[PDB]
């Protein structure tokens, strides 16, 4: 059966299925990603619901 | 039944005005598209729950194996001890 | 199992075009368009036949208030040409009393 | 071990190796030296053994660099970990010194031979790093980037 | 006025090792108008201030910016040796320093400013 | 001093207290339109963002001001509209931006695939039959 | 940007006070601010034509944790406008601005620094403002300004000190309400910094079970300053306000 | 949780602070082992 690039490489494998990932990551939680913007802060580019809590509670 | 008739409030209506116009243009062609994304997504996370529960079942089915495997165990080395 | 077949194996196949000395009369229902029509054809036949339960299995003497404030649908007897059964309702607009309309006039 | 496979991948992930039998060498590694620790520690305090032995020990990772000059006591001997021997494991080192963009364009670096330590060219990127040297790493002069012939692009190129 | 000032024993000598350090590896803002740029992006790890200066107002007012931050500064008595420890071939008043967060420069930073978090 | 008094006898509450004085919302159609605007701002920022599903089968909050942002005095420049760039509404402004363009574009895509064969292409058979 | 001019909405966020601004491509997070018409920083502000006197400042996340906890979207941020606040490090006076403009006049926040100049900013803004109380003084030493604290329900604390937890639980001792209410933030960093900082969070907390507070909501501000926290407890009872 | 990635905790770094249970407090002095030191062993690092 054939395959591609991605499967024939094992170093490119775990390079692309560790940038996906950490991409999938990136819809869970939360990542620092740098400090707002410099040009300055431009507020919370994507919306806020205000009926949320993401607080553990203790 | 729809009207064949032209009421007075047809008649009464004003014509609407062209900035007006331009506005609702773009509120029409905003919800067109509005409600297709919703259709897609829509459909794309009820074809990815019903895989889902696929897999659900199917765990449910091993869970089955597995406890008749476990029952049958526990009345096999059960008889004798009766016997 | 799922890996007990070859690539060429599991290469399959192409539905057949409709054949190009007759495309003026329609693409060619292969079977997934049966079913669909099938289905379509399928869940109106049975509420046409429920419906037709209940039309069989009417009482003449039911008594409502709907029929204290509709208009009935009748027949072509009294309806005449333009009569399907339906119970038509308002379609939003009524006798709108003449003061208002004074009203409506000045404004114009 | 989901967490096992999720882990390994962010060892590489974070250090752009090659396979978890190079994680798992490495980890080897931290497993002998975790050992000495252990033993070390199974000697009680003030002992003769133990305070030579555990000296040596110490003096011997913080001239690889890998524990910090700050802390030299068997307890951080034994708080030490893979994220550390991965710190002193070679490409990182170009990486976080500013000549390849990229973890992975350093590992191509190395193979065809471009940096160095001291005099000689190195084409292993797992040639571990010592503190005492690790700031001497720089192109060699063979290589473009450093000079000598502009390379075989810039000939055909240039033809 | 600059009551938080760094001490003789060496602690300067730590901190301007730390400056090279961070100046080699690019994690580095040099100069005053950079410290406060640093700083109101938040970036900054830490910030040396020089005591040396013609008149002292300007590293008076840095930290008020830190303060209005809470993040670590501290004076080194000499100017030019500040500047001759970055490499800048020009004497420095102001020098700050970032985040990197995958190193043990982050560590030796880290004991850094609990040392001058001991000193204030 | 003490004198004779006024007596002064003649639902749900209409400023809220616990939030300094916000009136209960008018219903205007511009009003109602800017809220259908900010409901449906996902699909507005078409390709580049993402947005919270806000999600409630009514849109309209009891209470909300339209206002105006005001200055920005460290920044000014280009964090400010121009005076043609200054707009009443907020649909007008989303208007008379760019890109409605590609809004229209994806109009006629759209309404082509809702227009795929549902009844024009039936009489269009129709006709290749009769003739 | 949502740059200078463009008309929005503004609606109530979920808590007593604080409002939330939508519109055109970004929303962001206001107050009504008491003192009308004028900024403090630069901060951009919002006005409305009342059918004046109706303004409202934007709230940046990343200079105010506070407004970092806002947008976490906190269980209960147990400051109602109308409330008595012990602010703690309150360095230069804007998030404390905030505050005061959730409470308003009926409510009152004494703020503390401990820095000189930083105070300048904070008593000039105490000029302006009339419900903020300025204190500057060395807040390990709360006798000093038990001369000036009353009783209060809620105490914000935003200092970057290694026995912060002992500061905030004898300013517990002193100064709160049966019942009352605290929000603190803390960093990994200037905690003990060279451990996990979930760990790091684990003592603290621990620490301030052992000043016999109920920990009660934790979050973690993380697209937003790294590493830190917003920790949320109640003084001394299960329930929060009485 | 912060500080965790895809079910892997990369929190817990040594020293490791374990929970003890009490049907293994008394299995592990029915089988007559030093707390502490088999503990430090088994993980080559240190806890409490």
């Amino acid at each position: 059966p054939n395959r591609k690039k991605e499967q024939r490489n094992p170093r490119v494998k775990k390079r692309k299925k560790y940038e996906e990932k950490q991409k999938k990551l990136r819809s869970v939680k939360a990542v620092y990603k740098g400090g707002e913007g410099p040009g300055g802060y431009q507020g919370e580019l994507s919306g806020i619901k205000t009926n949320l809590v993401k607080s553990v509670k203790l | 039944k729809p009207q064949k008739k032209e009421t007075y409030m047809q008649k009464r209506a004003v014509v609407v005005g062209r900035e007006e116009r331009k506005l609702r243009d773009l509120m029409q062609k905003l919800t067109t598209i509005r409600k297709e994304k919703i259709a897609k997504r829509k459909a794309k996370k009820e074809a990815q729950r019903e895989k889902l529960k696929k897999e659900l079942a199917e765990i449910e089915e091993r869970r089955r194996e597995k406890q008749k495997k476990e029952k049958k165990e526990f009345w096999e080395r059960e008889g004798k001890k009766r016997k | 199992m799922s890996s007990l077949r070859h690539a060429i194996q599991r290469r399959a196949h192409k539905e057949r075009a409709q054949p190009l000395e007759r495309q003026r009369l329609g693409i060619l229902e292969k079977k997934k368009d049966y079913r669909l029509r099938a289905r379509d054809y399928k869940k109106k036949q049975a509420v046409l036949k429920s419906l037709r339960q209940k039309a069989a299995e009417r009482n003449e003497d039911e008594f409502y208030f709907g029929m204290m404030s509709r208009k009935g649908p009748g027949s072509a007897l009294t309806r005449g040409k333009g009569f399907t059964g339906t119970v038509d309702g308002d379609r939003g607009n009524k006798a709108l009393s003449v003061e208002t309309v004074r009203l409506l006039k000045t404004q114009d | 071990e989901a967490a096992r496979l999720d882990s390994e991948l962010k060892l590489v992930g974070e250090y752009g190796l090659r396979n978890k039998r190079e994680v798992w060498r490495v980890l080897l590694t931290l497993s002998k030296i975790r050992r000495a620790a252990r033993i070390l520690l199974t000697l009680d305090e003030k002992d003769p053994k133990r305070l030579f032995e555990g000296n040596a020990l110490i003096r011997r990772l913080v001239r690889i660099g890998v524990l910090d000059e700050s802390r030299m006591k068997l307890d951080y001997v034994l708080a030490l970990k893979a994220e550390d021997f991965l710190e002193r494991r070679l490409q990182t080192l170009v990486y976080k010194l500013g000549l390849a963009k990229s973890i992975h364009h350093a590992r191509v670096l190395i193979r065809q031979r471009h940096i160095r330590v001291g005099k000689q060219i190195v084409n292993v990127p797992s040639f571990m790093v010592r503190l005492d040297s690790q700031k001497h790493i720089d192109f060699a002069l063979t290589s473009p980037f450093g000079g000598g012939r502009p390379g075989r692009v810039r000939r055909k190129k240039a033809k | 006025a600059a009551w938080p000032k760094a001490e003789d024993p060496a602690l300067v000598q730590e901190l301007l090792d730390c400056v090279q350090q961070a100046s080699h590896y690019r994690q580095l803002k040099k100069g005053a108008n950079e410290t406060t740029k640093s700083v109101n992006r938040g970036t900054s790890e830490l910030v040396i201030l020089a005591a040396d200066t013609q008149p002292l107002s300007i590293v008076l007012h840095i930290p008020l910016i830190c303060e209005e931050k809470n993040v670590p500064y501290v004076y080194v008595p000499s100017k030019v040796a500040l500047g001759r420890a970055c490499g800048v071939s020009r004497a420095v008043i102001a020098v700050s320093l970032t985040s990197n967060e995958a190193s043990d420069l982050n560590s030796k930073i880290r004991a850094l400013r609990d040392k001058v978090e001991r000193l204030a | 001093e003490l004198s004779v008094r006024v007596p002064q006898l003649p639902g749900p509450p209409d400023t809220l207290s616990d939030w300094y004085n916000i009136p209960r919302t008018n219903l205007t159609p511009e009003l109602k339109r800017d809220l259908q605007l900010l409901r449906m701002r996902d699909v507005v920022a078409m390709g580049k963002q993402f947005f919270k599903k806000d999600n409630r089968k009514d849109f309209v909050p009891e209470y909300c001001q339209v206002g105006t942002i005001i200055a920005g005095a460290t920044d000014g420049v280009s964090g400010r509209l121009t005076r043609k760039e200054r707009k009443r509404t907020i649909v007008e402004e989303v208007l008379s931006s760019d890109s409605v363009s590609k809004y229209k574009r994806k109009y006629h895509e759209i309404q082509e695939h809702k227009k795929s064969g549902r009844k024009g292409y039936y009489k269009k058979l129709m006709a290749a039959r009769k003739r | 940007g949502a740059k200078a001019g463009k008309k929005v909405i503004v609606e109530p966020h979920r808590h007593k006070g604080v409002f939330v601004a939508r519109g055109g491509k970004e929303d962001l997070l206001c107050t009504a601010n008491l003192v009308p018409g004028e900024s403090v920083y630069g901060e951009k502000r919002i006005s409305v034509e009342t059918p004046t006197k109706t303004e409202y400042r934007i709230w940046n996340p990343f200079r105010s944790k506070l407004a970092a906890g806002i947008l976490g979207g906190l269980e209960t941020i147990y400051m109602k406008p109308g409330s008595k606040v012990l602010y703690l490090g309150a360095a230069s006076g804007t998030s404390v601005s905030h505050v005061a403009d959730i409470v308003g006049p009926t409510g009152a926040v004494y703020a503390v620094e401990f820095s000189h100049r930083s105070g300048r900013d904070l008593i000039n803004m105490a000029t302006r403002r009339t419900n903020v109380i300025p204190i500057v003084e060395d807040a390990r030493k709360p006798m000093a300004y038990r001369m000036l604290v009353p009783m209060v329900d809620v105490i914000f604390a935003d200092v970057a000190q290694p026995d912060q937890a002992r500061i905030v639980g004898i300013n517990a001792r002193l100064f709160l309400k049966q019942g009352g209410g605290l929000l603190i933030s803390i960093k990994a960093s200037c905690i003990d910094s060279t451990a996990p900082p979930e760990q790091v969070f684990a003592s603290e907390v621990q620490k301030l079970r052992e000043d016999k507070f109920f920990p009660k909501e934790q979050l973690t501000l993380e697209p937003y300053e790294r590493d830190h926290a917003m920790v949320s407890c109640v003084y001394l009872q299960k329930e929060f306000e009485g | 949780p912060s500080s965790m990635f895809f079910e892997h905790n990369e929190a817990l770094v040594p020293p490791y602070n374990v929970l003890v249970d009490t049907n293994f407090l008394s299995r592990t002095v029915g089988a007559k082992l030093p707390l502490l030191e088999s503990a430090m062993d088994c993980l080559y690092a240190s806890v409490n």
